[PDB]
């Protein structure tokens, strides 16, 4: 998570790219509580469950917009960029996050870096990338490819210059995904751990092992791959 | 030498589905997943220029780098690909001997792959293996005290063993034992409806 | 691999203007980013402004503005320059840049066009007088003495010069140019040999000014 | 506008070693810059960009780093192909800037000049202007000094200094210095002389002539 | 007793529209209880 947040070029909207991120350890501790963001927000899961409930598959998805559109990647409403550039599932279950960054992305006199596509024949269809720009073709004389009467470009640009107000700063989005499934998860959330105590009745837990009693140091010799012990009866008599 | 070189696996071997690969040169073992497009003929040389495996790396979901009988037992659960290992030494040098051995533990992959099918891996020519399958069964495991594994019954094989899996024993005593019940199966499903007369108009 | 080529030399005269144009050959043309820039002799580079080879986006310079202008041609997928009002400073190299590829717009220069010279003067084509450099025994260095063929006052700067038509390549060494208050130009080209062989043999420096097609030979007395 | 100056200006070296440069800027860069390899005669090559990144396709000796103001380079041993001067350009702003060239060299020990001086060639005296030669050649240290001294005078302005480029086999430098003058100012003079200060020397040297 | 990230206001509220679908609409909701114990039984109701 921590390059990401970090990278230092973000694309722009309609080349927003992803990352199948998987097998991991996330901690969205600081990520909560960063101090730093200006807009956190999520849909589908709460905003605190969230860091031990453990996922199947996430993926993590970014780009820069305009300021006051932010509200737009959100399900459900309309604007330029939610309407031809990036619009989520209706049963959308991850989290966004937004923040205003123009000390890093407007270069003073206008960045012209990040553009966004204006005019589409077809609403987009939720999660897809539409890279090939297409000249628009509006009633009589219909355009491909070429500039001229009834022809419009589609990639316009922000002009990001730090001397522009609030409503137009620039603002590094990244949101991310999370859903339930089949096959057995892949990334849980952080492990609470905590010193051991010996010769007490006490409630232990290691790992999952789960019971109450006391615990000595013994005079037994597992096997590597073994992890805890178990005598007649079925009853757990010993733990790594 | 090293001439099993890893194995392919997977339900075709090839791209427009995913697959897993376990390779190993002369440094060390390689899993990875990927979608491949592997030879119809796929192996490694031995210059000692090498590798004319597969043509394609495309979307990969997982990585990972770093005589003698070498036995492994592969398995795929509920999307964990589960590798069991036991290395003993032989001391013939290509046939398959007798013996009891319990094998250990190794690896688990979540993956979620599916499999149906798998190959293996050679070094060829430039300058013996066996397969069986795996069923249900149920077995009686004898664990030592520092506990390991040094014997077994399969208590499906003949009348002994199900006597010994019954007593929950290795040793039976002279006598009579019940066993289990028997019972000839029905065949077929015959079925019998009244004369299809008085016939709607 | 992408690769950028573009026009030749050039000479013009003060308040007229030039056109130099560089062709493009990329895989794939994702609103790529020609982007001109152009170097003062000994001097730091200076930048001139970038055209948007997607569509026509034309952000220029400051110190440049109001007097140079850019377009392309897209068919053809070459890249127009264009600047008037010249004067004997911007007399330099200039340089096509740009080239992006996986991203559409950048700011850092990553195929570069091999360079055009450009050579605001007043002045117009001359030959170059020549004079020879005769030694003196009077400095008789280890055996061994300096000498040379002068060039004076000659108008563009193509002066190749050589010794006996390549018959001799030891030590020699031929100075860069230096411009004049005249406004011409002006070359020293220099060799040692021992002095053993100053009276017994023969040498001749050839030189070739291409842009008045003269071909001089002076053979030096000691 | 934004400034750039390199401290390094030029350095010094020898095969297989390491260098360091220095890219001050006059106002905060938010590690936005890149490095440019330019040979004499040829065209740019980039090497980094975004102050990290190493670009594709280059030797994976060079290495960027720094942020803020004060960027740097640096390879780790010294290949030939490392013999040209380095650039920095930023891009935090508006009108986008460069350094000034940070040139590498190929040290040795340093070589003593031999002096050199040419009298005007007679048909040069029938033109009308007068030229005199003072030649100095493989000197190791680029940096010199050249006067002229006339009738026992200092003289200033009318002469020009043109210098080699170090050549690869040689790895040395020479020089001319050319006076000039009008045939006026010739007769009335009867003793020229030109003087060299170096480093290798031990003393500053001078040679001359008269007329005839 | 502050407004900014991770300080929210509890109550929030109803924008009973009669412009909103069925799903939205509001609902007057009453709730009784019984229980019984060893003397009380004051509320029977009819029967006679
Ligand atoms: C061994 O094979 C793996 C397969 O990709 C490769 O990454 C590794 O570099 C190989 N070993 C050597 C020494 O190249
Ligand atoms: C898998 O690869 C194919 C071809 O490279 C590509 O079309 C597809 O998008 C990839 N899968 C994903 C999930 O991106
Ligand atoms: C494996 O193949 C079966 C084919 O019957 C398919 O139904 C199943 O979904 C596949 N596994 C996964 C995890 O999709
Ligand atoms: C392992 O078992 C053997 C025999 O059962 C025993 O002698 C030994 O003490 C045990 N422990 C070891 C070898 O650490």
């Amino acid at each position: 998570f921590g390059e990401v947040f970090n990278a230092t070029r973000f694309a722009s909207v309609y080349a927003w790219n992803r990352k199948r991120i998987s097998n991991c350890v996330a901690d969205y501790s600081v990520l909560y509580n960063s101090a730093s963001f200006s807009t956190f927000k999520c849909y589908g899961v709460s905003p605190t469950k969230l860091n031990d409930l453990c996922f199947t598959n996430v993926y993590a998805d970014s780009f820069v917009i305009r300021g006051d559109e932010v509200r737009q990647i959100a399900p459900g409403q309309t604007g330029k960029i939610a309407d031809y550039n990036y619009k989520l599932p209706d049963d959308f279950t991850g989290c966004v996050i937004a923040w205003n960054s123009n000390n890093l992305d407007s270069k003073v006199g206008g960045n012209y870096n990040y553009l966004y596509r204006l005019f589409r024949k077809s609403n987009l269809k939720p999660f897809e990338r539409d890279i090939s720009t297409e000249i628009y073709q509006a009633g009589s004389t219909p355009c491909n490819g070429v500039e001229g009467f009834n022809c419009y470009f589609p990639l316009q640009s922000y002009g990001f210059q730090p001397t522009n107000g609030v409503g137009y700063q620039p603002y590094r989005v990244v949101v991310l995904s999370f859903e339930l499934l089949h096959a057995p998860a892949t990334v849980c959330g952080p492990k609470k751990s905590t010193n051991l105590v010996k010769n007490k009745c006490v409630n232990f837990n290691f790992n999952g092992l789960t019971g109450t009693g006391v615990l000595t140091e013994s005079n037994k010799k597992f096997l590597p791959f073994q992890q805890f012990g178990r005598d007649i009866a079925d009853t757990t008599d010993a733990v790594r | 030498s090293n001439i099993i070189r890893g194995w392919i696996f997977g339900t075709t071997l090839d791209s427009k589905t995913q697959s897993l690969l376990i390779v190993n040169n002369a440094t060390n073992v390689v899993i990875k997943v990927c979608e491949f497009q592997f030879c119809n003929d796929p192996f490694l040389g031995v210059m000692e220029s090498e590798f004319r495996v597969y043509s394609s790396a495309n979307n990969c979901t997982f990585e990972y780098v770093s005589k003698n009988l070498r036995e492994f037992v592969f398995k795929n659960i509920d999307g964990y690909f589960k590798i069991y290992s036991k290395h003993t030494p032989i001391n013939l040098v290509r046939d398959l001997p007798q013996g009891f051995s319990a094998l250990e533990p190794l690896v688990d992959l979540p993956i979620g792959i599916n499999i149906t099918r798998f190959q293996t891996l050679l070094a060829l020519h430039r300058s013996a293996y066996y397969v069986g399958y795996l069923q249900p069964r149920t077995f009686l495991l004898k664990y030592n005290e520092n506990g390991t594994i040094t014997d077994a019954v399969d208590c499906a094989l003949d009348p002994l063993s199900e006597t010994k899996c019954t007593l929950k024993s290795f040793t039976v005593e002279k006598g009579i034992y019940q066993t289990s019940n028997f019972r000839v199966q029905p065949t077929e499903s015959i079925v019998r409806f009244p004369n299809i007369t008085n016939l709607c108009p | 691999q992408v690769q950028l080529v573009q026009s030749g030399a050039e000479v013009k005269k003060p308040g007229a203007s030039v056109k130099v144009s560089c062709k493009a050959s990329g895989y794939t043309f994702t609103t790529y980013a020609m982007h001109w820039v152009r170097q003062a002799p000994g001097q730091r580079l200076e930048w001139m402004g970038w055209i948007n080879a997607g569509n026509g986006n034309t952000k220029y310079s400051q110190k440049f503005q109001g007097r140079v202008t850019i377009t392309r041609d897209t068919s053809a997928s070459t890249a127009y320059m264009e600047l008037s009002s010249l004067r004997s400073e911007d007399t330099a190299v200039y340089y096509c840049a740009g080239g992006g590829g996986r991203r559409l717009q950048f700011d850092y220069f990553d195929y570069w066009g091999q360079g055009t010279l450009v050579t605001v003067s007043s002045a117009s084509t001359k030959g170059p007088s020549v004079f020879p450099l005769a030694p003196s025994s009077k400095s008789t260095s280890g055996g061994t003495a300096a000498l040379g063929c002068l060039v004076k006052d000659y108008f563009p700067e193509p002066v190749t010069v050589s010794w006996n038509s390549g018959a001799l390549t030891s030590g020699v060494h031929t100075f860069p140019a230096v411009l004049q208050s005249s406004g011409l130009y002006s070359l020293s080209s220099v060799v040692t040999v021992p002095s053993s062989s100053l009276g017994t043999q023969t040498y001749i420096c050839n030189v070739n000014h291409k842009p008045s097609n003269t071909k001089v030979d002076k053979k030096v007395e000691p | 506008d934004i400034q750039m100056t390199q401290s390094p200006s030029t350095l010094s070296a020898s095969v297989g070693d390491r260098v360091t440069i220095t890219c001050r800027a006059s106002q905060s860069i938010s590690s936005w810059l890149a490095w440019y390899q330019q040979k004499p005669g040829k065209a740019p090559k980039l090497l980094i960009y975004d102050a990290s990144s190493l670009e594709s396709g280059v030797p994976s000796r060079f290495s960027g780093s720094g942020s803020g103001t004060e960027f740097t380079l640096t390879i780790s041993s010294l290949q030939p192909d490392d013999f040209a001067t380095y650039y920095c350009q930023q891009y935090n702003g508006y009108p986008w800037t460069f350094g000034q060239g940070t040139k590498v060299e190929i040290k040795r020990t340093v070589a003593a000049p031999s002096v050199f001086i040419f009298p005007p060639s007679d048909e040069q005296l029938k033109s009308g202007t007068a030229s005199v030669v003072c030649l100095l050649n493989n000197f190791y240290p680029r940096e010199a000094k050249v006067q002229w001294k006339v009738d026992n005078a200092l003289q200033s302005g009318n002469s020009q200094e043109s210098v080699t480029e170090q050549d690869s086999k040689d790895s040395t430098y020479s020089l001319s210095s050319t006076l000039t003058l009008s045939k006026a100012d010739y007769e009335k003079h009867k003793v020229y002389a030109c003087e060299v200060t170096h480093q290798g020397l031990s003393s500053p040297v001078t040679k001359s002539f008269n007329r005839g």
